[PDB]
């Protein structure tokens, strides 16, 4: 009871910080006129992805105690797709956040001319779009099943089950690091180099500071991202291939880098209240 | 303590040599007159100008 109930006031605390922080966070940037930015509608999806995520902790949280998934086979698809929509759209919106704030920093004569809150709407569906058509056939193969002890929810590979599966995780793997992160670093570098040697970058100093401190506050938000999930990520692969043996700090070494992979959707609502000071003022007022 | 100085002066402006010398001897690290220096304390923070 002791380490039991300890993991379900984890399971409780996670998931009423996630989702309080994510909806207060969509609430100040619709609610107010002064949020509406280029660089507020990705915040806003991002967000959007982190809250998807978090609502599925409460599933997982009964299906702990009670050894048996009970709410049927919809939801089990649900919770199966929503967590494949959380892991491709949460590196892709940081992907173009930053090609944003690349355009935005070392191309101001043509980001002046296409950073309208209408554009970036446009990149949104278009990246979700992109990251639907890939989880989506995740919930086409994702079934409650009939354990010998209790039922659980499962990937059914159809036909070999040894390619697909294979297929699957060096395909996440290749394309939700080696395509961001090659992206995010090619871009930062850009704009480092950009930064270094500027005396103002738009004829005013007030706009100098407001062009630095959202760079700074992305930066830290994608390191903080990085951090949290490579991890995981490394894991699974050495896993796959290096074919490690059953050891006692294997499992919750696992056990770990799941939750932190998880966990990462908590933070970000708090680094966002001390990052940028209108996100604190709104959230002070409200 | 200073990322960069930009622009230094005697400013009374008499004459101002910037850091490549226009508008009109130099350092890398990372009659009353006086002087004035503009410069930022690191690539994040805004440029801030400084009296002698
Ligand atoms: C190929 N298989 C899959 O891909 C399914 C995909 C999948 C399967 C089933 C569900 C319900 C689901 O929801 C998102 C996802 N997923 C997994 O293999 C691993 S996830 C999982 C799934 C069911 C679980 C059931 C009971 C207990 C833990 C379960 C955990 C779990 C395991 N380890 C850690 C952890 O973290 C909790 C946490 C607590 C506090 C703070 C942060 C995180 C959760
Ligand atoms: C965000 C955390 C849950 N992740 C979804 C899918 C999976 C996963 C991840 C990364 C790469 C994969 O190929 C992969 O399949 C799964 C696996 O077998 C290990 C743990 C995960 O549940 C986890 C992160």
């Amino acid at each position: 009871m002791v380490t039991a109930i300890t993991i379900m006031a984890l399971y409780s605390i996670v998931c009423v910080v996630g989702l309080f922080g994510n909806f207060l966070v969509m609430y100040v940037i619709v609610r107010y006129t002064k949020m509406k930015t280029a660089t507020n509608i990705y915040i806003f999806n991002l967000a959007l992805a982190d809250a998807l995520a978090t609502s599925t902790l409460p599933f997982q949280s009964v299906n702990y105690l009670m050894g048996t998934w009970p709410f049927g086979n919809i939801l089990c698809k649900i919770v199966i797709s929503i967590d494949y929509y959380n892991m491709f759209t949460s590196i892709f919106t940081l992907c173009t956040m930053s090609v944003d704030r690349y355009i935005a920093v070392c191309h101001p004569v043509k980001a002046l001319d296409f950073r309208t809150p209408r554009n970036a709407k446009i990149v949104n569906v278009c990246n979700w779009i992109l990251s639907s058509a890939i989880g989506l056939p995740v919930m086409f193969m994702a079934t409650t099943k009939y354990r010998q002890g209790s039922i659980d929810c499962t990937l059914t590979f159809s036909h070999p089950t040894w390619y697909w599966e294979n297929l699957l995780k060096i395909c996440v793997f290749i394309f939700a690091f080696i395509m961001p992160v090659l992206i995010i670093t090619v871009c930062y570098g850009l704009m480092i180099l950009r930064l270094k040697s500027v005396r103002l970058l738009s004829g005013s100093r007030e706009k100098d500071r407001n062009l630095r401190r959202i760079t700074r506050m992305v930066l830290v938000v994608v390191a903080v991202f990085i951090v949290c999930w490579t991890p995981i990520h490394i894991y699974v692969i050495i896993k796959a291939l290096i074919t490690i043996p059953e050891t006692t700090f294997q499992t919750v070494s696992w056990h770990f880098c799941i939750a932190l992979g998880y966990t990462n959707s908590c933070l970000n609502p708090v680094l966002y209240a001390f990052l940028d000071e209108n996100f604190k003022r709104c959230f002070r007022e409200f | 303590t200073i990322f960069r100085l930009y622009d230094m002066g005697w400013y009374r402006l008499v004459a101002s040599i910037t850091s490549g010398g226009s508008t009109k001897t130099i350092s890398r690290d990372n009659a009353v007159y006086y002087c004035n220096a503009e410069y930022r304390t690191g690539i994040w923070e805004e440029l801030l100008d400084g009296w002698g």
